[PDB]
């Protein structure tokens, strides 16, 4: 299985302040067709997780514009331009290169 | 809109087979690219992908829990059933379900449905999830 | 050439034997291109088949040439005046095509024996 | 005291043989490839042969088979550089045609709509076209598909070439001659008392007809009957006329040709719309001339079946439309006329024109070829075409009991029967210059 | 001198030259096109005594012309057939288990894929059974699919070349063809019973056309060939060279019974307008591996005769050993041939599994059937063999072998011989061993006591 | 009748009598191959016929000209030559063949000029 | 006192005729021109000089140039026939300008286009990208399309064959002969006083160009100007250089070639990311030698247009890029150079290098045909070639300036003038060996 | 010397060398069909001229005499200025339109000679 590492464990930031969540993988997630498979998920407190970004940079439908992602190979960062009061929750990463899919340890976001 | 709902026993005794029924709404598993996953979440811990089933009855399970998981589905009532044998008390947690698709596109010249990649392409929708407690 | 090509077909063999130059002169004159080439090659091979058969005899370059072979009486069984004065070349072939091959074979051995006789003759002068 | 054999080179002796003839045209693109043919002589003079008779035999000579294969090959080669209609095999949503549809054309024309690709393969377009009922089949408003979809896709006919039959001449190569008959009382087979030699045959029109001979030669004396075995009803009866009648085949539908861009460079010419009135295509032939022509057929046909017998003309025996209807082509449009009004009379031993309903088919498969085939583009404007009926192809019925009531129906077995009516006098032959004859000559030796 | 020159047209003289020999058949089968001129009912074989002609193989142009002609004939036969271009799709295959056996486990795949119908907008889902040697997994990643899971596969020729499919109305039977020489050329047939691969033939006899040459295609064993006269023969360009194929011809044949016990069913789907793809239908009955049966005693006696003939070219005290193929692709490492429209790839490891010391029962050869065949060691021109309904049986005559000497030994120890077969020209070299085309020169000068008479 | 090319192993005396059977025997992928082979055979025959027809043996398959036989060509007595074979004799005269052909051509071309001048005296 | 007609065979009498010439080349992988199947040439061609004969040579009417044009067209079509057709490339391309190390002159010349292409599988596609020149792409309404998309689809040239102009020789068949005019001062039309026959002509390079005769034959002693009508402004007046000038055409862009699986067994060689900086292709011609050659040209033109008449060389007069730009092939890629810098001067009586900007096109129409085009694949590496220009194809301008200020501008879109600059010394004649002459000789009666 | 090298020489000088001109009368891709058609045309032209010469009294003869009287109106020239002053080409350009009437009479003259030889050889 591909071990996924997520840094940092907790990200306490003030509203309106940019934040970034780093992520790594044991091996490269580049498919033979040239597509890098990696997705980000947000789990609100008391709600089921929802998809944020897919294929590293493609944004999900209905998700806010502030969410963005980048990276290639074995390094992926989830850059957030502005952190709102509703964006607090647990952020999870996922690799879709091969089964079984492994999630990261999570990144709790709490207001300062 | 596409919605998913899960159901099963909330309190399960140890060493008993646990079954989970997932109801699909707004879509069907008979589509050329649909697939339903199964991800569980322990209280205060990270998520864990358990198993998934494709449209062509392709079943995929986890490496550590291959001998305990068993997924199946039927096109009659449009439901997905996941079976888990030999439940341990450490397996207590919220069990969710998800939806993913290969994103098949139709060509304009020929009328063949093609695709760019053969993977999950992100988990679009997620279920509400049920709380399964393993205790005596 | 006033009679034209094949104009002496219905005439007698005596009158048609003096106009054999027109018939001999008329012997030469994609998928369509390949069939046209095949037709031309077939005409060339048909001309060479008769020309070499007439050349192996003592009639290489003569239209009316005689041979040193006695005519078998059983082939015709009739007179000579009635052949060259009322009979045509078309009806004569029907009477000689039954054994024309044997006549042709004879015309070959006679030329071979005449040629070896000439070869043995040219030895001292 | 005897004779000696003397060989002669250049004797006028013929032998029957098969030889591939070569074309000859006046050189005035064409579907018969006039450019890929040797030009004809300005005056191919004939050589009359006296005191000789030749045994002619029709339905066995290789000239008709050679011409048949040449026509098929030329038709396929002239159609090869055209564009292919392979993307046209899709679902067509057809509806009936509006704008005062007549009773005879009721349901015979459909307004089909389908999805086709533009010059870019990643973009579609919704185009519509008018297709006849004979060119579409229902799929079980309803969905329709072309009749050539389960078989092979048919190439469209390049508008740059024309279907006008250019008269071609067949000539014998070196070492071969084509003898021709010249007597007026020429039988089907047998000996000909007036045989002539000519380098190239006369202008043969490569017309395609299945029931009535069109634009052919005329007899110099009277109507003649030709058949392999007149007592056998299985063989077709070839009839030729001495005075032809005129047929007036028109297409009153004033249609507009619409070009559909199906791919890069290639274009599909579809029937846009009927701007004018809608009416059924028909052919007009005078009743008096047809009655007189039929009166001449019975007079020259009763000699083979008796004077007291009664003959009856009936319509086609039944089967496919392309073999039961009079099929031809005028200006690019293929017609299929119902000749039930012509062959309908009874002969006893002793306003003024007959209309014939004709159908129009676009996806036609000429000859007996099934896989290969062609799509005929619609010709814009009113089509006018007049021609001469120079012959018929009849077929008798079985039984023939009580030696009377001989029913005659039109035939149409193979296209060869058309060219057989034109190449009846000509016959290929092979000349043999070698000749053996005895005389008193003796070669002098040294 | 009283001697002068004289010319003779017709003199019998020979010269080596290259010409285009035409064919002749006894007379749809478009593989031969049936347009070739028929042979004469009485082939005249004129014996040419008191003359010896130097015959030499491996450089003769008749085998090269036959190879090029059969390649052109194969291309012409496959020219009007239906192309299999739309068959390159993602095949959802799985292993077959309906009455499967232990030896055929995983050798047959039950594939499912989308196919086009006569209409372009509509598509159909057809099912076909492809062999394991004709499919390759597309996405080999994302592993751990359930033991019974539909893995995604594709044809082997998809990434090389979309080739045609063999038409069912034609047959690949080896119809004998006679290569005749044109005018001005002759074919010299060496009728020597003990003729060796290169040397002057004592008894030479001219002929207008060769005998019935069946264009059989094989790689290791020569099937349906011409046997020897009285003793088996062994030929090679250089017997001391290990890089040359050692041709072997037998004097008596060994009956080989090849069969396919699977009761195959053929289903026809309309891949497109007027074009049809004959796919493999449901198998009726049990599934068993195709094989070939060779008699143990007959093969052992033939091998002993070959060993006896191998003791004269080398030392007769040398140990002659037989081993299987060294390796490589299945086209050369296995005995490839055609049997009733079905291509077989037999494992001949059991045949060459013996050693010889200078002092009923039968063997089963496991064969595998492949549908994609390049047929001439090509890289972009293959063909698809349609399935044949019912069982398939074949009775052939293995008249020879194409051995390859494995060099590197010393002191005349462990001389091993392995079967080989490179170019397909070696298969026809054992059949055209007696023929050699020559160009005749009818012009010749000589001295004689003559002179042209002055007239 | 030994048959076509059947007198190759015999001597010159026996092979020179039955050479007419060899002289009269000198006359889709298959279509083009057959056409090319037929064309090559036809041109191969006419060439020899002309080399012969150029000399005074246009229609004489057995003729003897008046060119002096250079002994250097063979240096071999005449009695034993007629009774080796043509196959054994062609390999030796091969080098002198072109010289002999040229000599024959020159002699015929002159002989023609001599007969032309001879017919001018009357 | 008596004369008799005699027949002579093999007389040296020839007549002008038309026939198909052979093929001949050295025995020195594939080629777009005559391949290995061509008949090899002899290492020592025979050239027999003929005295006392003044043959009337005449170019622009001989069938040698027409036969060469026809067989060159046939060879080009035959070579492009088995190659892969680029018909599925007609898709919308989302192009954008390239800015990686761009220059002031190459701005907008190259477009970085991305499109959805089909892979080897029928039910799968790939998102590939390629660099296309601005001259072969057109806007649709960022979305672009190929210039040949609305016309006939182009066939991608196979990389195995090469466009190198290997010299070929046109051998005459039997019964025909090739006469070479040995006169050094021989113009286009006139009786050549020194004509020498030859079995096969010299090496004619099948190089195709539009304004400059590249790798042509040099004049023997001085620049010669040939034209059908020296007084007409039309007819494409061409010149020949006695000495060659060097031209260095190169593509400094270190281009790369990437293979895209367009279909099963078909590969579309596209353009990847170039390595290094970008730069415009150019051709370098030394100003000194070109000015000297231009000085020889005006000197050779003044003898035909009269003395003390100032002449002016200017650039093309308009039209498409094929006639307005100097087009040729260098290494495999096709160039289109702006030759305005060469023909730009005014020569008045009694009197370091020039760079020419070039453009490279991938989708071209080599000949004057719209239905046949070919996509040249991009070759990797730096292209550099040195050649010789041995002639120009000039065109005059009409005017009534009293034979003053004669403006000469290049042109000549026809390829047969390029081909004729080498086949001018040769012509085809038919040998007539039959001849009749009277002499005092009578055939004796035997 | 060489093919046609005697073209510029006189009529008498060019008549000495005729074999050099007589020997040169025989000597998937489009080259194959082109050379095949050209070879067929060349051999056909040679055969046509050879048979045209063979129907006359010259069978394989380069210098052939004929008993046909020469019409003075054809050239109106003597023997000295046409054999020692003019070439073959200049002679061909003078009787270019008089060749067919000479060829036609030659065939009838040979036809009469053949029948005169055949009838004389039969009487004995
Ligand atoms: C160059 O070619 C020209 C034609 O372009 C030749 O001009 C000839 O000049 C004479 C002068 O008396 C005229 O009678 C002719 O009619 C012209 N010929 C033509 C074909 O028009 C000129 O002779 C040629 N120069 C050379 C040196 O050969
Ligand atoms: C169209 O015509 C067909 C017969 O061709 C008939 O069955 C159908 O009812 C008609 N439909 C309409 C809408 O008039
Ligand atoms: C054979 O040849 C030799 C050498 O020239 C000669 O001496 C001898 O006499 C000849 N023999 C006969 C029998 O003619
Ligand atoms: C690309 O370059 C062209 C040509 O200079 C220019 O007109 C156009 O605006 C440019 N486009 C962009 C997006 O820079």
């Amino acid at each position: 299985d591909i071990v996924m590492t997520q840094t940092p464990l907790s990200l306490p930031v003030t509203p309106g302040e940019p934040a970034s969540i780093s992520c790594r993988s044991s091996q490269s997630l580049l498919d033979s067709d040239g597509y890098t498979h990696l997705s980000w998920y947000l789990q609100k407190p008391g709600q089921s997780p929802q998809l944020l970004i897919s294929l590293v940079s493609n944004r999900a439908s209905g998700v806010p514009d502030r969410f963005s992602g980048s990276g290639s190979g074995t390094d992926f960062t989830l850059k957030l331009n502005r952190v709102e009061a509703e964006d607090v929750g647990l952020y999870y990463c996922m690799q879709g290169l091969q089964t079984p899919y492994t999630f990261g340890q999570g990144t709790k976001v709490e207001i300062k | 809109l596409v919605t998913l709902k899960e159901s099963g026993p909330a309190l399960v005794t140890p060493t008993q087979t646990l079954t989970l029924t997932c109801t699909l709404s707004g879509f069907s598993l008979t589509t050329t690219g649909m697939r339903v996953n199964w991800i569980r979440q322990a209280p205060g811990k990270a998520l864990e992908w358990l198993a998934r089933i494709d449209y062509n009855e392709a079943r995929f399970y986890s490496s550590s829990l291959k001998t305990r998981l068993s997924i199946s589905t039927d096109a009659s009532k449009n439901q997905v059933v996941l079976r888990m044998t030999n439940m341990a008390p450490v397996d207590t947690g919220t069990y969710y379900c998800a939806r993913s698709q290969q994103h098949y596109y139709e060509d304009a010249y020929t009328f063949d449905w093609y695709y760019f990649h053969s993977r999950d392409n992100g988990l679009d929708s997620w279920g509400q999830g049920v709380v399964v407690t393993v205790s005596s | 050439v006033f009679l034209g090509f094949l104009g002496a077909a219905g005439s007698t063999m005596g009158a048609a034997s003096m106009t054999l130059t027109v018939q001999a002169r008329n012997l030469l004159s994609t998928v369509w291109g390949i069939k046209q080439l095949q037709a031309r090659v077939l005409a060339v091979e048909r001309y060479l088949r008769d020309q070499q058969l007439l050349g192996i005899w003592g009639c290489s370059g003569k239209l009316i040439c005689c041979t040193n072979v006695p005519w078998n009486s059983s082939w015709s069984n009739r007179n000579l005046s009635e052949i060259w004065d009322n009979m045509t070349w078309l009806q004569w072939d029907k009477e000689i095509s039954n054994y024309t091959q044997i006549i042709y074979g004879l015309l070959e051995e006679s030329q071979n024996q005449q040629e070896k006789n000439e070869q043995d003759l040219l030895a001292l002068d | 005291e005897n004779l000696w054999v003397t060989v002669y080179y250049g004797v006028p002796v013929w032998k029957d043989a098969e030889t591939t003839l070569f074309c000859a045209s006046d050189a005035k693109h064409n579907v018969w490839a006039t450019h890929a043919c040797v030009p004809t002589d300005p005056n191919p003079q004939e050589i009359h042969l006296e005191n000789v008779t030749e045994e002619f035999n029709m339905w066995k000579n290789n000239m008709v088979e050679q011409m048949h294969t040449d026509i098929i090959s030329l038709w396929d080669q002239s159609l090869k550089p055209c564009v292919k209609l392979t993307p046209l095999c899709v679902t067509l949503q057809c509806t009936n045609v509006t704008n005062n549809i007549t009773d005879d054309m009721r349901g015979e024309l459909k307004n089909c709509s389908f999805n086709m690709t533009t010059e870019l393969r990643d973009k579609k377009q919704k185009v519509y076209s008018l297709f006849y009922r004979l060119d579409v089949v229902q799929i079980n408003n309803k969905e329709y598909r072309l009749i050539n979809c389960n078989t092979s896709a048919c190439t469209q006919a390049c508008p740059k070439v024309s279907f006008e039959p250019i008269p071609i001449h067949y000539c014998a190569p070196a070492g071969f001659a084509i003898l021709k008959c010249k007597d007026k009382k020429f039988n089907g087979t047998g000996p000909c008392p007036s045989v002539s030699t000519v380098q190239c045959t006369h202008g043969i029109k490569p017309v395609v007809s299945t029931q009535l001979l069109l634009n052919g030669s005329l007899a110099e004396e009277e109507v003649m009957i030709r058949s392999e075995n007149i007592t056998n009803n299985a063989k077709n009866i070839l009839v030729q006329f001495n005075t032809p009648v005129q047929i007036n085949c028109t297409r009153p539908n004033n249609n507009t040709r619409k070009s559909i861009r199906i791919g890069p460079g290639q274009a599909f010419y579809a029937t846009g719309d009927i701007i004018g009135d809608i009416r059924q295509a028909h052919c007009n032939v005078s009743k008096a001339t047809w009655n007189e022509t039929l009166g001449k057929v019975v007079k020259q046909l009763r000699k083979h079946f008796g004077n007291n017998t009664i003959i009856r003309f009936a319509n086609s025996s039944g089967g496919d439309l392309e073999v039961t209807t009079h099929s031809f082509n005028c200006g690019g449009e293929f017609f299929y006329c119902n000749t039930s009004g012509l062959f309908n009379s009874t002969w006893i031993s002793n306003n003024d024109s007959i209309t014939l309903p004709c159908r129009i088919k676009q996806i036609i498969n000429m000859w007996q070829r099934i896989g290969q085939c062609m799509y005929a583009p619609p010709i814009q404007g009113v089509i006018r075409c007049v021609s001469n009926i120079t012959g018929l192809i009849l077929t008798r019925d079985g039984g023939s009991t009580n030696s009377t009531t001989e029913t005659f129906r039109p035939g149409g077995g193979d296209m060869r029967d058309n060219w057989r009516s034109e190449l009846y006098k000509y016959k290929v032959v092979k000349i043999e210059p070698l000749g053996v004859a005895p005389t008193r000559c003796k070669r002098r030796v040294v």
